[PDB]
């Protein structure tokens, strides 16, 4: 005769039987609970008993119970269901009661209407320490730079070793698996009181050699900081190049006593040609490395087939392996990084040339309209180079970069210089200028210009870019010195 | 104002700046229905348990819940409505049972209900149980006793009173 | 294999060419290469810093 | 069912330079540089397109063993005759590897000497015939019909893991009436989840729960003697129900019943990989790796022939847990067809 | 054994259910499949089927799947949550390779980051106008404090004039895209020199008589546009706050003589009372029935979907998020009026100076336990954000006037060790 074979759970155990197809539940149910007992003794577990009042009864998976009048087919209960036999002190306990709720908005919402979870307030926490520890830092240099002592020095050097203590301490695993951003926030602000202190160490009103030592130790210890974590290599390596731009013009300052001009002058030269090798440095600086060339190998077929690598799950519970392509996975996170290293180069070098263009003092008579027309000069070249940035952080680098050098050189003019037309000029660029930017950003994606306009705007870049080398070398006098040494 | 759903029966809404909902139930019954004060997704302002004497005795709970503390389980649902009704049919299933049966309110004996508790003094007692049973001895005309339900710093905190006449 | 060794012309001149289709790769996320701009810029900067070198040896001579 | 057309793609010929000689066209050769890329990538998109239609294919017919909890609909699609569905009526999945893609790569005419040859273009070309010469990632697979036996070599649980999927994957594609299995063990908790299965059922002994169960504790406890009149198999370069028995007895009572030819229309898996059953390397399919990669004969993806006798990468197994196997098994005990 | 309820939820529909607490997932994964395929089914709608090749997860409705070896104990499921009862697709799939380093970059880089395009473009112009009329409007602010003439209020009045035509002129035609914050920006932008040049026509010397006229005009204009758009409503709301609260200040300095320290208590307990009103007059704000914008957050429910029917839904929606808006707005500004009180009284040449420090002491107290009450992340974020700030006002402005060391020493000291026990909760 027809019978059906259900696993019933009881006990936590899985106990296969078979059962008769066709005669009802509560006929069935009495010889059923002997054999679960003997099976859960021959497996040596607690057995089932009852407590109060009630009645052993199958429920399914969700816990409505079967009808105890009518047989397992005839509530269409087929081979390899699963029933869990329970004792339930009545006979009713259904809920009813089914929803209509639309299942992509419940399972959305959720999640931005989250109240405060703990690890985003140890993020805030590792935040406003970072802001505080940068205000002390900062504090203890403006005391040091008033206030010429031996007093700040050491307690800067205090609590960066502290700090830094503790962000080693935090990204040594010991606490952080998954959230490195504490440690990797306590480690650069920490830093800075570092800087702080070894400048400070130094004699004289401001650290002895205008600070050389500060910078330098702030961009030895963010390019050591890189290279053993390597995880915000954009901020770190903007960093870095303040620092050496910093100490390169320290250096020059301390050994060679020259001009503050010329100083800013060389500095901004530099960013000049390092705004066309910052793609090439940022592919060096990735580990991307184009392949080595065949000096003399005759042989050119190599069947040599790379294998696979195996990335194991991340649980390690023993779950099937994913493959990798090959060894050249590598190059999609060199990618990430050169891309990371490439916007971290845009920004330190727009900063860099935004401060240089701040040595722009006097008004326009005499010999002050060559460091404007190189401004002018600069601020095409770098309107126009954002052409060749797809990104939009890049590109928003450089036309942010562009248009600050016009609101530095601006507000330098109106607040320095007294006179009216000088803030009539100054207010009138503030909004002509963007406002222009904002038209020219509606207008030229929706509409369709001339290959013959195209190439003369194209060429806009070239011409500005040439003539900023002769200029330079005038704003540093350097014809002259030639002229009479 | 009425409401109906995929659900089994109608339910009785009413609105003012807030919903009110009742129902009724037909003798000690279970004081554990502060457990579907927080359903699932929704969370009801309170529970009020509320009971008449007189010879007639009727017994009421009546449901409050405010949208805006709701905003997350509303959004996924049909309609404002529909949320009180889904929660005012889940309580009423779940009492529904043994020996007392549960059902909502329609709206025309909402006002009926409103009615008899009007049918036309002493001071809340802070420690509750057992007192109950006592405090319904005394001689009136008119008794009303209630019980009210709030969720409390994740827990449930029990408040009650009683008018006489 | 790899190691400090002696190179050919035509071996420079290719690394540079993968040098600059790097560059172009990494900056536009674009590889075809009809026409390149940074070659032209770049020859724009050395246009700079020879027009520099001719005036810093024009100026040495007159006065 | 997905389509895949095969291809033949010359492969594109590399630049030549003359060497400079002595003393007592730089853009020419950049724009040639950057053509001959071009075409390359244009190769290089084509192959794409290939292997994601030869991708589609296996993974059609051959899913994943974790993926068999959908179990109606594509169940049981396969067909015994040698002819259409005999392209896959055997044959089933263990892993996943390499395998070379439907583009034929030709060789390209006219390759300059090796001083003649511009450094740029042949290193290219040497990483292109290199590396798109196969396609990673995809469904390795075992033929039943052409071999005796396969023996798998490892640790007990990784062994395990792959029995349970082999067996999931000839449940799931193939039909109780086209293909029936035994398992031989010493360990027979291990395999109390496959009674739910139907290929297990024996149609002549009939009990309680309906078939009986051709799960045997021992190699001499054989009742099925039916099995085992046949001769010595001919390989398929098709019998009713094709036979597979598992076996992890470690018994030396084999040899009796398995000659060196084994038994026609029958495929054995030796688990427990011992002495008997290695006398063959092709027919070992060897852990190697903890997280388990098998080592194994390279075989023609299309003949399944063995082309070179060394051991080389093969597949990293699909492992699959009790707890699975377990599920599909009751999945599958639902049905009757 | 113990028996966990949970509503589980699958093809728009949630029931609830008991299931065991400690049969793995993967075991109870099939029987409940089809229970929810019977009471769909009895329903009329379409039951779960499954496509292609896949498996069916137990997910919390966070998104995360379940583990299938592991019962729901183990992981950490307990009664009354919510599960969603997906059917992943297998994402099992072959690994493209890019041989050459050139075109894998590239294509790498173009398949995973995102470009530069126009709608991005546009509204970086309008930031950029933004902070050039911000400047502007501020410069000849600075030369109207520091020089008497009257000629710089034309100007801010035409460049302010210009830009609110101009963002008028955007909002109504282009009011087709969210990119209609581009009008919004300048707007706000251009609010600032209208201030300005209103301000700057108060004649004499430079003061109140100009503050309380700028600051009453810019709050003025920001309850117009309020009332008029209602889109970016926690700015103006923030700028709104700060506007009355410099009005009061400039009212009472013309029409009083009163002192500079009686007016910073004065809005300090003005403030002080507000963070206790705050969570109850942004419902009131809530019901004022300016023009419906819907936010992010409605927006993107709204593409998910078409008292009773939707409208009410939609309605309660846009009411929270109003009020939720509201009352960041609030906080904010509030904390804005909070730090610069405590800065301006906290004098250290003061023979009083030890009073406002314990009021510092006791409000950094209170709103470090206010931060407790509030349910959204970025308001209690804003609470403790100026808790910090109110010390850190107070211990700058004591190491800067103040040429001591020793109260450098304690201010360098207590400004780490103070967010740093804030860290170790």
């Amino acid at each position: 005769p027809q019978a059906a074979v259900v696993a019933i759970m009881a006990a936590d155990v899985q106990i296969a039987v078979v059962l008769d197809a066709h005669a009802p539940i509560s006929v069935m149910i009495d010889p059923l609970l002997k054999v679960v007992n003997t099976r859960l003794r021959e497996l040596g577990v607690a057995p089932l008993e009852a407590k109060g009042r009630g009645r052993w009864m199958l429920c399914l998976v969700d816990g409505t119970p079967l009808r105890p009048n009518l047989s397992l087919t005839e509530q269409e209960v087929y081979d390899g269901d699963r029933l869990w036999l329970k004792f339930l002190e009545d006979t009713e306990h259904r809920s009813e009661v089914i929803e209509h709720i639309s299942t992509a908005v419940a399972t959305n919402l959720s999640k931005r209407f989250a109240p405060i979870d703990p690890v985003v307030a140890v993020q805030v926490g590792a935040t406003m320490v970072a802001v505080g520890v940068l205000l002390g830092s900062a504090l203890l240099g403006w005391w040091r730079w008033q206030h010429e002592s031996w007093l700040p020095a050491p307690f800067a050097a205090v609590i960066a070793v502290l700090v830094l203590t503790v962000a080693t301490m935090i990204l040594a695993r010991s606490k952080t698996v998954p959230d490195r951003r504490v440690g990797d926030i306590l480690l650069l602000s920490g830093l800075v009181p570092l800087a702080v202190a070894i400048a400070a160490t130094a004699p004289g009103p401001v650290g002895a050699p205008h600070a050389v030592l500060g910078f330098g130790v702030f961009g030895v210890a963010a390019m050591l900081v890189m290279r053993f974590t390597g995880r915000r290599l954009g901020v770190y390596t903007a960093l870095v190049t303040l620092c050496a731009a910093a100490t390169a013009a320290g250096l020059a300052r301390m050994v060679l006593l020259t001009s503050a001009v010329t100083l800013l002058t060389c500095v901004l030269l530099a960013c000049v040609l390092m705004y066309h090798g910052a793609p090439a440095l940022s592919r060096w600086l990735s580990g991307i490395r184009l392949p080595v060339f065949p000096s003399a190998t005759s042989r050119w077929v190599f069947e040599a087939r790379p294998d696979l690598p195996t990335t194991v799950v991340v649980s390690g519970g023993g779950q099937p392996t994913l493959e990798g392509p090959a060894s050249v996975r590598d190059v999609l996170l060199r990618a990430e990084r050169a891309r990371s290293f490439l916007t971290g180069l845009l920004v330190g070098l727009g900063v860099l040339t935004v401060v240089c263009l701040a040595g722009l003092c006097d008004p326009h008579a005499g010999r002050r309209w060559l460091p404007l027309l190189l401004a002018a000069f600069t601020f095409g070249f770098l309107i126009l180079r954002g052409r060749s940035y797809v990104d939009r952080w890049q590109a928003i680098t450089l036309a942010a970069t562009a248009v600050l050098i016009i609101a530095a050189v601006a507000v330098r003019y109106v607040l320095v210089s007294g006179s009216p037309a000088v803030l009539s000029a100054g207010v009138a660029v503030l909004v002509l200028l963007p406002a222009a930017g904002l038209t020219a950003a509606a207008v030229v994606p929706n509409t369709i210009y001339s290959p013959l306009f195209r190439k003369i705007v194209e060429w806009i870049e070239y011409l500005c870019l040439m003539p900023i080398f002769p200029l330079a070398l005038w704003l540093m006098n350097v014809y002259e010195a030639i002229r009479y040494r | 104002d009425h409401q109906r759903r995929f659900g089994h029966d109608v339910v009785g809404i009413r609105e003012y700046q807030g919903q009110l909902v009742a129902v009724v139930t037909v003798w000690l019954p279970v004081e554990a229905v502060a457990a579907r004060l927080r359903q699932f997704d929704v969370r009801l302002d309170a529970i009020d348990i509320v009971s008449v004497g007189t010879d007639e005795h009727h017994t009421w709970l009546v449901l409050r819940m405010d949208p805006q503390r709701n905003v997350a389980a509303v959004a996924a649902r049909d309609s404002v409505a529909a949320t009180l009704a889904a929660a005012t049919e889940r309580l009423a299933h779940d009492l529904n049972g043994r020996r007392w049966t549960a059902r909502p309110l329609t709206s025309s004996e909402i006002d009926d209900m409103d009615a008899t508790v009007l049918a036309g003094w002493v001071s809340p007692r802070d420690i509750t149980s057992e007192t109950l049973e006592r405090l319904w001895l005394p001689d009136t005309e008119a008794t009303a006793v209630t019980v009210r339900l709030r969720p409390r710093h994740g827990g449930v905190e029990v408040s009650a009173w009683v008018r006489y006449h | 294999g790899y190691g400090l060794g002696l190179s050919t012309r035509t071996q420079v001149t290719g690394y540079q060419f993968l040098a600059r289709r790097t560059a172009m790769a990494l900056t536009r996320w674009r590889v075809r290469m009809e026409v390149e701009p940074g070659r032209r810029q770049v020859l724009a900067v050395v246009a700079s810093v020879s027009a520099a070198g001719v005036i810093c040896l024009g100026a040495l001579l007159w006065s | 069912a997905p389509v895949v057309k095969p291809e033949n793609i010359v492969l594109p010929t590399p630049l030549s330079v003359p060497p400079p000689e002595g003393k007592p066209s730089r853009p020419k050769l950049d724009a040639m540089r950057a053509q001959f890329m071009l075409m390359l990538d244009m190769l290089r998109e084509t192959a794409q397109e290939s292997a994601d239609s030869m991708d589609a294919n296996y993974r059609w017919f051959h899913p994943a063993p974790t993926t068999l909890a959908a179990a109606v609909g594509s169940s049981r699609m396969w067909e015994r005759q040698p002819d259409g569905k005999d392209l896959n009526f055997g044959v089933v999945r263990v892993g996943v590897g390499m395998t070379r893609p439907e583009v034929t790569w030709g060789e390209p005419q006219n390759m300059p000497t090796d001083i003649e040859l511009e450094p740029v273009t042949g290193k290219a070309l040497q990483e292109f015939g290199r590396y798109q010469s196969v396609v990673y990632n995809l469904p390795k697979m075992v033929s039943l019909l052409v071999e005796p036996w396969y023996s798998l070599v490892g640790e007990r649980e990784q062994v395990l893991g792959l029995t349970r999927a082999i067996i999931c994957q000839l449940a799931f594609s193939h039909g109780p009436d086209h293909v029936q299995m035994i398992v031989v063990t010493s360990d027979p908790d291990r395999w109390d989840w496959v009674k739910w299965i139907p290929h297990f059922g024996d149609p002549r002994r009939r009990d309680a729960a309906g078939n009986a169960r051709m799960v045997y504790t021992s190699v001499r406890e054989f009742a099925t003697e039916q099995a085992e009149l046949f001769a010595g198999r001919g390989s398929f370069t098709t019998p009713t129900p094709h036979h597979v028995i598992i076996s992890d007895i470690e018994d030396p009572q084999w040899e009796y019943v398995i000659s060196s030819e084994g038994v026609d229309g029958v495929t054995f898996f030796d688990l427990t990989g011992s002495p008997l059953w290695t006398g063959a390397p092709q027919r070992v399919l060897r852990f190697t790796d903890s997280a388990g990669v098998i080592e194994t004969l390279p075989r023609d993806r299309d003949t399944w022939m063995v082309i070179d006798d060394n051991a080389w990468f093969f597949a990293l197994a699909d492992q699959m847990s009790e707890a699975d196997a377990e599920q599909f098994a009751h999945q599958m005990a639902h049905w009757r067809l």
